[PDB]
Parts: structure tokens; C-alpha cells; sequence
């Protein structure tokens, strides 16, 4: 069997808080 | 390991201390003592190094 991982399976690359922003 | 053998051949114990840096919150510092907060004051902080 398969299905779609439509978004799924990120992760915090970092133990760092952030906040609003857009982090490559 | 003979006591006769050359010193390259001799012996040695060896420890190795692995740690990272800061990334997260820690369980392991220094003798470093504490000292009370005080705030709406431009002061030198340092907060677990």
C-alpha cells in the first residue's frame, strides 16, 4: 500500500525559538 | 604491555569529553555563583554563558 504525505514531516531543525519569519 | 617495553609501546589511558555548545537549555556549568535580576536598566547580562 502507499499514500500521500501531503504536508507532513517537519521537524525543528533548531532549539532555537523564532518568530515571525520565513527561515531556509 | 611489559614495564620492560619501549614507552611508545607502554600503556596509556585515554579520556575523551565530548560536549556541544549552547543550542538548548543545560545541566553542566562551571562553579560560576548567581546574582539577583534587575530590569528597565541597560545592564551585562549572561544567561548560561
Amino acid at each position: 500500500a502507499y499514500t500521500n504525505s501531503f504536508t507532513r514531516g517537519v521537524y525543528y531543525p533548531d532549539k532555537v525559538f523564532r518568530s515571525s519569519v520565513l527561515h531556509s | 604491555f611489559q614495564p620492560t617495553n619501549g614507552v611508545g609501546y607502554q600503556p596509556y589511558r585515554v579520556v575523551v569529553l565530548s560536549f556541544e555548545l549552547l543550542h538548548a537549555p543545560a545541566t553542566v556549568c562551571g562553579p560560576k555563583k548567581s546574582t539577583n535580576l534587575v530590569k528597565n536598566k541597560c545592564v551585562n547580562f549572561n544567561f548560561n554563558g
